[PDB]
């Protein structure tokens, strides 16, 4: 019968995406709300993988940069690092579904479109 | 006791020591900061776990019973 | 010439007939070290 | 008055393998002194030093397989470049390495490799320690103070490793991020510096991902020209260009010359047979399912020209039609489908 | 549960089929390993009738040698010739199966493809 509570504010430091580098308000790191704590958080796990670090969880972790390197073709692959995604954003109770779009072959530089659905 | 004693548990006792108002959870920077530290101290509680077996003269090395026969 | 088997292999790269150049600087001024034109084709390069 | 029956099996390989997965090993020694084929593991001559025998066993082992095969020649350091070069003119090879290959040694090899490449028409390719040569043929691994299970290694010892090892990666794999175990004290190197090395065009090792793997797997030449472009500049794409290259050759020597006269039907059947062959090679991934092959017109056009015939009053198709005396020219529309080592993404 | 345990390679002497006469490398014979021992065998198999010679086993021998001399007509020989070497070469444990194609007729001389089915 109780309505269940939402979620509270996830409140942390921060920094430029570009900068990869914590940045300081007069002092106070910047304060993170609403749509702010969750882009920090994919990018910390994205960035790097749990089983080359033995400090984190072992939930923690994406597995994309197996594919780094070039050990498969991309046309199974696409899916696979969908799947990897979506394995690796889904496990933060805040977000709620990832959606990959597609990918984009060009050179070796390979672009794909990935969605974030949240709650506030 | 010691074996209690692990870097989970005292992740939770440190994180509930800490109450600040940024939150706290899983891959946070501060969570990683302690998360070190109390590996450490994980490191530590079993070399104290050991100060417990080489301190009693039963089951000693070469040299400990050397000292004690000495 | 002896007739023998030659097989070539070439590569394709696009090939676009080039017009007139356009967008370029005459950058012309007047200093009194290392006399000469610069041609500062690349990005953020300031000779001494 | 007795028919008896004789039966001889017959066996059928989808995939045909042609000068691939050759390694050309010469070393120095006064004991020896001969050519040795090993085909199979743990064979060692007991004429072979220690170093020798180590070199061979890290030519043994490879990434994912073994490579196919090791030939070894030995003779006295003395002369020994120009016997090394008569032997692997005697007997096709993939990639060579040389122990003690000195400046002067290397550029020579480099020198006969590229005048093979561009005369003779023989794709090889070779791992050199130090070369700053303008070919894209050589491998040039410039990592100093290598050090493997905790055992000093020398440049050219490592390099032969790492011949070894390509020699036994697949053409789907890519040699971009390939980890080794066996490597595991090197000297400490910044992120910038490996980059900048990298960019030189020079191959290294990098402790990422929590291993020793090398960071890029491009090519030792580093300006290429305008038309070989950005994939030229990989060692992927000249090794299947050179694959392919040698498989052409070797098919064309064996059917067309001689046995196969010069004729409309014949050009028809020799177009056929290498669109043929252009579709089992896209039935592996290392080019696009896609490709045209064509009969060249414009060198029918000069080679009428060289003849004379007015190019008016006849169809076209007479150009074609036209006996080319003794000669077949052809043009083919290909693409590399070689995969991506690394990918940058956008997220909402 | 346990799986199969696979056949160890099968080893003997060895020589050229169309010679009929045992070769031998410097004193040793030759080494038989993976499809080379299947050779030999079903050129014995064949070559020789069981029913000729009282030592061998009864199972062995192919009955091939009745069809020669014309016995019969090449129609229906045919597929009889196929059932009797069906039968004479799929004893051995290590073939699989044994297939044929079709028959030849020329002059008196019956040509016919037949095929083999290994395990290595």
């Amino acid at each position: 019968l109780p309505k269940t509570e939402e979620l509270p504010i996830f409140r942390e430091v921060a920094w430029d995406f570009e900068k990869d580098e914590p940045i300081l308000e007069k002092g106070d790191f910047k304060i993170i709300e609403k749509k702010e704590a969750l882009k920090v958080w994919i990018y910390k796990c994205i960035k790097t993988n749990r089983y080359e670090h033995e400090i984190y969880s072992l939930e923690y972790g994406t597995e994309l940069s197996e594919l780094i390197g070039q050990k498969y073709t991309k046309g199974l692959t696409e899916s696979e690092a969908s799947r990897f995604i979506k394995e690796a954003l889904l496990i933060n109770p805040y977000i709620l579904e990832v959606n990959v779009k597609s990918a984009n072959f060009n050179r070796d530089i390979l672009s794909a479109n990935v969605k974030v659905s949240t709650i506030y | 006791m010691y074996s209690d004693q692990t870097y989970e548990v005292i992740k939770n006792r440190t994180l509930e020591n800490i109450n600040l108002d940024i939150y706290k959870g899983e891959g946070s920077f501060l969570n990683n900061m302690v998360s070190g530290n109390n590996l450490e101290l994980s490191k530590i509680y079993l070399e104290l776990s050991k100060m417990h077996k080489m301190a009693f003269i039963q089951d000693t090395y070469n040299q400990f019973l050397d000292k004690r026969v000495n | 010439g002896l007739p023998s088997i030659n097989i070539s292999f070439k590569e394709l790269a696009t090939t676009v007939k080039e017009r007139s150049a356009r967008g370029i600087i005459a950058m012309v001024l007047k200093d009194a070290k290392a006399l000469g034109l610069n041609e500062i084709h690349e990005k953020e390069d300031i000779p001494v | 008055p007795s028919i008896n029956i004789s039966f001889k099996e017959l066996a059928t390989t989808v995939k045909e393998r042609s000068a691939r997965g050759i390694i050309a090993m010469v070393l120095k020694d006064a004991k020896a002194l001969g050519l040795n084929e090993i085909h199979e593991k743990e064979d060692i001559p007991v004429d072979l030093s220690a170093e020798n025998k180590e070199y061979i066993n890290l030519a043994l082992m490879g990434n994912v397989n073994t490579p196919n095969k090791l030939l070894v020649y030995v003779i006295e350091g003395e002369a020994d470049i120009q016997t090394a070069l008569d032997f692997l003119e005697t007997k096709e090879f993939n990639y060579l390495c040389m122990p003690k290959a000195v400046e002067a040694d290397k550029t020579a090899i480099k020198n006969w490799i590229i005048k093979l490449r561009d005369i003779d028409k023989v794709k090889v390719k070779a791992v050199l320690g130090k070369v700053v040569g303008n070919h894209e043929g050589i491998i040039n691994f410039t990592t100093e103070d290598v050090l493997v299970g905790e055992k000093k290694y020398s440049v050219d010892e490592f390099t032969s490793r790492v011949a070894g090892l390509i020699a036994g990666t697949p053409l789907s794999q890519s040699v971009t991020y390939t980890k080794l175990s066996d490597v595991v004290d090197i000297p400490k190197m910044t992120k910038v510096d490996a980059e900048s090395r990298v960019n030189k065009g020079e191959l290294i090792l990098i402790k990422e991902a929590g291993a020793i793997r090398i960071a890029r797997g491009v090519n030792s030449l580093t300006e290429l020209t305008a038309e070989k472009g950005e994939m030229f500049q990989k060692i992927k794409i000249v090794d299947t260009l050179d694959i392919i290259h040698s498989d052409i050759r070797k098919v064309i020597i064996d059917d067309y010359i001689g046995k196969v006269t010069n004729s409309y039907d014949n050009k028809c059947l020799l177009i056929v047979a290498i669109k043929s062959y252009l579709e089992e090679l896209e039935k592996s991934a290392l080019i696009e399912s896609d490709s045209t092959v064509e009969i060249d017109f414009e060198a029918q056009k000069s080679y009428l020209k060289s003849k004379g015939v007015d190019l008016s009053y006849m169809t076209l198709q007479e150009i074609k039609e036209a006996n080319t005396g003794s000669k077949v020219f052809l043009k083919a529309k290909i693409k590399v489908l070689d995969a991506m080592e690394d990918i940058d993404l956008s997220i909402e």
